[PDB]
């Protein structure tokens, strides 16, 4: 039950901040 | 060829596996991601590919289309839907222990046969 909150939402990743 | 929002490969190459896979581009913001990396399934993959998919945060509770207490907004597992735990037909109180299934999932569950 992936809920839309901190404990979960692992599908909310959008490229790590590395490209400045 | 873009990149996924989790391993940042492409619609023909995964960075976590090194395998070819078509990314999914969000219809709300436009970011790409591997359904596998998205924690999706093939049904979810296809679903997003056939309709306006949203990447978690963009995912609003279709039920009331608000996405207010998103911290409850459950995540579908067959399409890519999103419903506030307190919006569902049988409203959730706490994130289901097993694999939660949105309503599209359920209607699809029956539509499978007959
Ligand atoms: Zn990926
Ligand atoms: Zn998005
Ligand atoms: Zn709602
Ligand atoms: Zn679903």
């Amino acid at each position: 039950a992936r809920t839309k909150q901190t404990a979960r939402k692992s599908t909310g990743g959008k490229a790590p901040r590395k490209q400045l | 060829g873009s990149y996924c929002d989790f391993c940042l490969g492409g619609s023909n190459m995964n960075k976590k596996s090194g395998r070819p896979e078509e990314l999914v581009s969000c219809a709300d913001c436009g970011r790409s991601g591997h359904p596998t990396c998205l924690q999706f399934t093939l049904n979810m993959t296809e679903a997003v590919k056939t309709y306006k998919w949203q990447c978690i945060e963009c995912k609003s509770c279709i039920l009331c289309g608000t996405s207010e207490n998103d911290d409850q907004l459950l995540f579908c597992d067959d399409c890519d839907r999103g419903y506030h735990m307190y919006c569902l037909n049988p409203p959730v109180a706490e994130p289901p222990e097993g694999s939660w299934s949105c309503h599209l999932c359920w209607e699809l569950l029956k539509e499978k046969a007959s």
